[PDB]
RNA sequence: CGCGACCUCAGAUCAGACGUGGCGACCCGCUGAAUUUAAGCAUAUUAGUCAGCGGAGGAGAAGAAACUAACCAGGAUUCCCUCAGUAACGGCGAGUGAACAGGGAAGAGCCCAGCGCCGAAUCCCCGCCCCGCGGCGGGGCGCGGGACAUGUGGCGUACGGAAGACCCGCUCCCCGGCGCCGCUCGUGGGGGGCCCAAGUCCUUCUGAUCGAGGCCCAGCCCGUGGACGGUGUGAGGCCGGUAGCGGCCCCCGGCGCGCCGGGCCCGGGUCUUCCCGGAGUCGGGUUGCUUGGGAAUGCAGCCCAAAGCGGGUGGUAAACUCCAUCUAAGGCUAAAUACCGGCACGAGACCGAUAGUCAACAAGUACCGUAAGGGAAAGUUGAAAAGAACUUUGAAGAGAGAGUUCAAGAGGGCGUGAAACCGUUAAGAGGUAAACGGGUGGGGUCCGCGCAGUCCGCCCGGAGGAUUCAACCCGGCGGCGGGUCCGGCCGUGUCGGCGGCCCGGCGGAUCUUUCCCGCGCGGGGGACCGUCCCCCGACCGGCGACCGGCCGCCGCCGGGCGCAUUUCCA
RNA sequence: ACCCACCCGACCCGUCUUGAAACACGGACCAAGGAGUCUAACACGUGCGCGAGUCGGGGGCUCGCACGAAAGCCGCCGUGGCGCAAUGAAGGUGAAGGCCGGCGCGCUCGCCGGCCGAGGUGGGAUCCCGAGGCCUCUCCAGUCCGCCGAGGGCGCACCACCGGCCCGUCUCGCCCGCCGCGCCGGGGAGGUGGAGCACGAGCGCACGUGUUAGGACCCGAAAGAUGGUGAACUAUGCCUGGGC
RNA sequence: CGAAAGACUAAUCGAACCAUCUAGUAGCUGGUUCCCUCCGAAGUUUCCCUCAGGAUAGCUGGCGCUCUCGCACACGCAGUUU
RNA sequence: CCCCGGAGCCCCGCGGACGCUACGCCGCGACGAGUAGGAGGGCCGCUGCGGUGAGCCUUGAAGCCUAGGGCGCGGGCCCGGGUGGAGCCGCCGCAGGUGCAGAUCUUGGUGGUAGUAGCAAAUAUUCAAACGAGAACUUUGAAGGCCGAAGUGGAGAAGGGUU
RNA sequence: CGACUCUUAGCGGUGGAUCACUCGGCUCGUGCGUCGAUGAAGAACGCAGCUAGCUGCGAGAAUUAAUGUGAAUUGCAGGACACAUUGAUCAUCGACACUUCGAACGCACUUGCGGCCCCGGGUUCCUCCCGGGGCUACGCCUGUCUGAGCGUCGCU
């Protein structure tokens, strides 16, 4: 029964909720586990960025977010076509590619081509064998860095 | 402290480990120090006590400077019986009184081949550590 | 306490009319446990009233500035010999109270060195008093791996472990902190404010970079400064018998007019 | 009335394979209540919840848009935070209740049918040889069988694809083995084994010490080891361990190099000519369940039942109309995620034997019930069994002595041993049941005395003894306080240096792209402003923030002062 | 404080009840056990930190965690929450006024320059000014220090009242605007609905009380539902035997 | 199942027994654990499928705040009376 | 018409308690019933945690018992003696499965009732001996009785499970 | 004084509270994440020199082998062993073994009845008889063999 003034309030504890309470005593143990697993994955992908692949710049949807810009899922095909990277290869050099992205405006396209161009400049493709063929960079830019890149690769700053 | 996160430091766990210990493991638990004399000679602190070592009792009632030969090792009872360490029961019969190995000192070892190789292994590890410390 | 604790029986009440007492009683059988008393918080067997749960709100989370304020407060009173002595630490013969030292002390790799240091600095008599305190705990925590108890010793704030934290380790009483990762649980143990510490010049320099002086930001904790003071002249005895104030007070009526 | 193809079907203890039951914490598919709430109750709620059935895996399920949106647009699934107790549902009552965006954890994408081209270019099983054989594989050779054109394999799947011509640039990827090299993060991966510091030092307590005092620096020695346990009490140093990028030995993994056996002649852009999509499905009607989904969110049965610039979606039914957005009716896929079952560990501000699991113990035991099922009680001699030899009374159980033990005022259900209740011993009482409150008395029990308790302490006066000094200077040390702020260090407010300003850094939506570097933007200079630091002078708060001299005062030590002083004692 | 005596007083507690010593219930005695908990949500109060902000989660970076599943830090420091703005069902709209001078006819209406800038009344702790005393060992002069202070002021918070502004709504009216002159858009006056504005008070953490949802202070139904076990008793049928 | 008594169905029958949903619900019985101190009620209101209960007023406590002046220098208020 | 490092002081403004844990200390008035209920303070009490007591403890901890000595209004507390034989407490903070006379409360134990009710269905026992520590009850012998072949006899079924 | 009753205390009983211990629980976390026709889980019955229960094992039955370890096991016996030797005793566990029911498999649940191949006694393949051994569940797939049909054809 209500007594003199207060929010006529509806709690949702009518089902058997104590049967499905989910505690968080994991979380520290979890946080570590992720972190180990993270450091392992770095070490496996030895000079490759820990991050992942490079990802496009992309505007959010809706009037609300609109003004901001994130990393997207992957670079469109037009953006790869214009940059001149064969889509099947782009995956092999650490360039995210989605193929479901349309491309409406040319301002978002040329920006994302520029991204890939810049990436290709500051990328150090190792040759397949220690014996060096084409494409593969010099042993100077190799000895001076077989270095991983900490954090997201070429980060987007709005 | 102990930092190894697979050891135990848990009364109940250590005691259970102890009392329900298997024979070969008890051998190690039932170890006893060498006399300073042997400590000098072999480069070994202590040794797993055995059926017919010569031994002094260091503490208790039977604490004394006599050197009694070991009689048997009752690993179930965590104890060793020693030559003249005994007590007359009600009806005259002598009964070998138990002494815990660690409250005893080995003056003379019973050296077999295996005991010889053990002492060679312990002395070598001791001198490796002194070389590492230096 | 376990969920099933107390309810693993199947027990119905013999209703009224049997004399007895309307409790659920164990059902059937030819044992002692039959027609007993199940479930009730009062019964043997039974079920504790409001069995304890795991999702009691164990952890407790504190505003970050407040945490810092405490840690500044503890530091500030690690000065002040009175507050250090009152917190028990035998700091009688120590040379200077915010005790800062050479930075070879990063070097040491052996307790030998670390103890010798503490004896020259006259901080050993705290460690000595730690040994003296080592005794058996009172009661049930004895049988739950809290069997021995003792004093807290000298804190030792270092800037970098170059070997130090190995050296001071077996010396009972000592806790080692990084400067860059200070902790109020250790600087104010018991929630009690004083505590004799021992600084390393590298670390003791770094404090102002960590906490920021009054006219400079932290420069290491993004957006932070010291907490400002509410009153500046703390010694009110210096205030109250000033010229300025005693000039302006009526003369103290102090006769005692008894009945 | 034969023999032979195939088709559809049988039978074999035919050859060789698989499936069956279990477990069930987590997971997938069905099925599905009612207590309950609504202060009654029927819709609602409880709840797609319990019980029921089915099937799994180390996870499962989901998943590469017939998606979101309506933006300047995002771009598989899962998970968290948020959205949000919101939009919505609801006897619009009780109550119930999502999604997108946004930020994270993770991150990975693919394959068919079809349409087409390629002598079925494909697959399975036989049998002979060489290797390899405890996850039946490679290579070769057989007019040795069969599957297959009612369609196997290569190319290829919407992100387009194929075939053609010339623009370009050049040719490592995989597996079956056989070796060999570096033992490859808790700082030598995983498993096993066996190892590694220092007191039983001196006294002393004790039944026994691991105690208490000491030991070239809180005492000796180690300390990368003062976790824990054990050992006749409380142990860094007695023992096991503990610490350590410590050691050795096994085995196994994982990755590096060499050789062999095979396979494998595997691109890209540019222009032309062709090629292109899953039907009793979508969709509609419907009835029933379901959903926040409301003129139908999703799933169903039944009836109708399609199209190809089609189809689906675009959260209010319909018609017209533009836009946007996917491409359904076939399939595979690690990861972040779950885990009251299992194996193996670690920990605790938990419980400490009526608690904590039913269960510390020969517990799912005994015991009960025809059966489904129900389900207890119960830990502790002692350091050591040293568990009471022997004598004696008794048929014996039981005693009495003796002995063991530090103790049996620890005697095998024995640590401690409360209360109820009982026996006795001592004291006291007693016809209104006892017991009680208040108030005295009497007696007991002990406790404090006194064999004067006249209790102490100051100061003084006296008479007796007693050693040395106060007072006084002198020499030394230490302390305080002071102003002349005297001299110098110290710091507050102000002014002067524009002096740190570039030899002072950060911050800024201040400016400049006259600059530099990298691609109009990023980074760095360069101006500018705000903030923080050097130089000296002046004024002032001269501040417990200190030094140095000088002064005054105090105290201590040492000198002197021998007795109208000086303490002591009675 | 043990016992005994005597005088006076004196019914057995718990509980429900207008009323219990009750011929009202519970209670032979002792031991141990035994009932307002925890989570979530709200509100108010209080304490602390920061303050037009605040915030910490969730995530991440720092360690093998001995103490650590802590502690620290983060252009994540703010995605986001709450807060800093309302009001309307909604499309939407959205908290300023005054004064002065000029120009439109000052038309209590429309447009252009200057100044002030959150209105005013009453009461308001408190500050501020202060005539004037009141003396000083003498007659006057006379700066310094108070004590009081009649009288007069600025007036916090808060309260009451009157003005004003914003949104909804009505009534009455007259003008402005332009890429689109329109069933376009904008304003004015006067009422009246709003959980509004009128120089901000919140955010986070902690404790307390209260109120709820949960087993929800502890014990208690008759019932309801799902899935299983029993016809060894007994009820009836049938088969095969026995008995009078 | 009943030659019918609601009989019998393992000492249980006007719906057996076992386990679970289940700690089912209870406006109703019962109980509800230490001391001192200070304040101290109500059984009346209106509404209720309300009359053995709630709601709402009332009566209680707690926390306060804002002012007042015995610091020779007071305004307001009342279970009165004039 | 002079200075307290000296007026000698009932007031002393030069410096200030024996007193001043300022959550302290002190003075004046007034008042004090209390269920339900509310609030405050508890150097009241229980168990565990961080601090802290150079705490206590085999030269005797906890518990237990006490016609011993005291304190407190009280919750309670402290000492003496006994018993016991290994751990335990004070202070400052934090935490809670924190205080019992009741619940026809739960589990265990113990009384009064009480040496009481009771050991009465179915006719029946007696003598001697043996064994034996011991005989109303065993065994043997003798006598007297009953079941009276629809049996208190002689054999099975089911059920028991070594009787 | 007498007995009895009441009260207090001493000592003794009864009883098992309290306190102190704890090879057990309860909770939180970590890693791994493995059963079965090659017979699972579960049940049964067995097995020790003296052993009933718990445990441990399977007719090789408180265990065999192997490897590691290096003198015990022990309630009492007895023994072994040369503990200068594959070597006691534990641990590991890779080889071996694993009675009967049970998905449970020749068919039945009596522990009853069988069939079919081979072997030893029995014969001198004489079938009997006895003993041993190996097969003999259902479903399903790929093949194989034998077939069936006024199913669709062809040739004769
Ligand atoms: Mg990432
Ligand atoms: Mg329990
Ligand atoms: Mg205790
Ligand atoms: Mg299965
Ligand atoms: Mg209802
Ligand atoms: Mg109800
Ligand atoms: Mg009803
Ligand atoms: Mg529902
Ligand atoms: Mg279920
Ligand atoms: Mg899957
Ligand atoms: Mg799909
Ligand atoms: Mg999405
Ligand atoms: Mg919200
Ligand atoms: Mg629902
Ligand atoms: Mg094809
Ligand atoms: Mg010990
Ligand atoms: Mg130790
Ligand atoms: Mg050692
Ligand atoms: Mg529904
Ligand atoms: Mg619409
Ligand atoms: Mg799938
Ligand atoms: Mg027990
Ligand atoms: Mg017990
Ligand atoms: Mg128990
Ligand atoms: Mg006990
Ligand atoms: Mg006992
Ligand atoms: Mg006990
Ligand atoms: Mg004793
Ligand atoms: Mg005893
Ligand atoms: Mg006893
Ligand atoms: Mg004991
Ligand atoms: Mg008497
Ligand atoms: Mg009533
Ligand atoms: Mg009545
Ligand atoms: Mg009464
Ligand atoms: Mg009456
Ligand atoms: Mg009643
Ligand atoms: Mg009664
Ligand atoms: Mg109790
Ligand atoms: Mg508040
Ligand atoms: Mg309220
Ligand atoms: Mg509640
Ligand atoms: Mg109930
Ligand atoms: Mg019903
Ligand atoms: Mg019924
Ligand atoms: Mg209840
Ligand atoms: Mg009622
Ligand atoms: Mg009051
Ligand atoms: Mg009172
Ligand atoms: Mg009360
Ligand atoms: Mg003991
Ligand atoms: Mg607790
Ligand atoms: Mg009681
Ligand atoms: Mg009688
Ligand atoms: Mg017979
Ligand atoms: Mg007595
Ligand atoms: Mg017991």
């Amino acid at each position: 029964a209500p007594s003199r003034n207060g929010m006529i309030l509806k709690p949702h504890f009518h089902k058997d909720w104590q049967r499905r309470v989910a505690t968080w005593f994991n979380q520290p143990a979890r946080k570590i586990r992720r972190r180990k697993a993270r450091q392992a994955r770095a070490r496996r992908i030895a000079p490759r960025p820990a991050s992942g692949p490079l990802r496009p710049i992309v505007r959010c949807p809706t009037v609300r977010y609109h003004t901001k810009v994130r990393a997207g899922r992957g670079f469109s095909l037009e953006e790869l076509r214009v940059a001149g990277i064969h889509k099947k290869v782009a995956r092999t050099i650490g360039i995210s590619v989605d193929p479901r992205r349309r491309n409406k405006s040319t301002e978002s396209l040329q920006a994302n081509v520029q991204r890939l161009k810049e990436y290709r400049s500051k990328l150090v493709l190792f040759p397949r064998k220690p014996s060096a063929p084409k494409k593969g960079d010099s042993s100077a830019e190799e000895l001076k860095l077989a270095t991983q890149l900490t954090g997201p690769v070429m980060p987007i700053r709005n | 402290m102990k930092f190894n996160p697979f050891v135990t430091s848990d009364r109940s766990k250590n005691r259970k480990r102890h009392f329900n210990a298997p024979s070969h493991i008890r051998r190690k638990i039932m170890s006893s120090p060498l006399s300073k004399e042997l400590r000098q000679k072999y480069n070994v602190r202590s040794m797993p006590i055995r059926k017919d070592d010569e031994v002094q009792v260091v503490r208790g009632h039977y604490k004394g400077q006599q050197i009694g030969k070991v009689v048997q090792v009752y690993r179930k009872k965590y104890v060793i019986y020693i030559e003249r360490v005994q007590r007359e029961k009600a009806n005259g019969t002598t009964v070998h009184v138990g002494i815990h190995p660690s409250k005893v000192v080995i003056t003379r070892l019973k050296l077999d081949k295996d005991r010889k190789k053990i002492l060679e292994r312990k002395a070598k590890s001791r001198q490796v550590g002194k070389e590492k410390g230096k | 306490v376990s969920e099933l604790a107390g309810h693993q029986t199947s027990a119905e009440s013999w209703g009224t009319g049997r004399a007895v007492a309307r409790i659920p009683r164990v059902r059937g059988g030819g044992t002692h446990r039959s027609g007993q008393g199940a479930f009730g918080n009062m019964c043997r067997g039974g079920r504790m009233f409001a069995p304890t749960k795991t999702w009691r709100r164990w952890h407790r989370r504190v505003n970050t500035t407040q945490k810092r304020y405490a840690i500044c407060s503890a530091l500030a009173a690690s000065a002040l010999p009175a507050l250090v002595m009152s917190k028990g630490h035998r700091i009688e013969e120590v040379p200077e109270l915010p005790l800062v030292v050479e930075d070879k002390v990063e070097g040491y790799k052996k307790t030998k060195e670390a103890v010798l240091l503490l004896k020259k600095l006259k901080a050993w008599n705290d460690i000595k008093k730690v040994y003296a305190s080592q005794r058996m705990r009172a009661g049930k925590g004895k049988m739950r791996n809290r069997r021995r108890i003792q004093r807290r010793g000298p804190c030792v704030i270092y800037n970098e472990d170059n070997g130090i934290v190995k050296a001071f380790r077996n010396i009972p009483g000592i806790t080692l902190l990084n400067v860059t990762k200070l902790n109020i649980l250790k600087l104010a143990p018991g929630g009690h404010v004083g505590r004799f510490c021992i600084w390393t010049e590298s670390a003791f320099r770094k404090l102002d970079d960590l906490y920021g002086t009054w006219r400079k930001a932290a420069s290491l904790k993004s957006n932070y400064n010291l907490p400002m003071h509410k009153m500046l002249n703390t010694d009110l005895s210096r205030i109250l018998k000033s010229p300025e104030i005693q000039r302006a007070l009526r003369a103290p009526r102090k006769k005692i007019h008894r009945r």
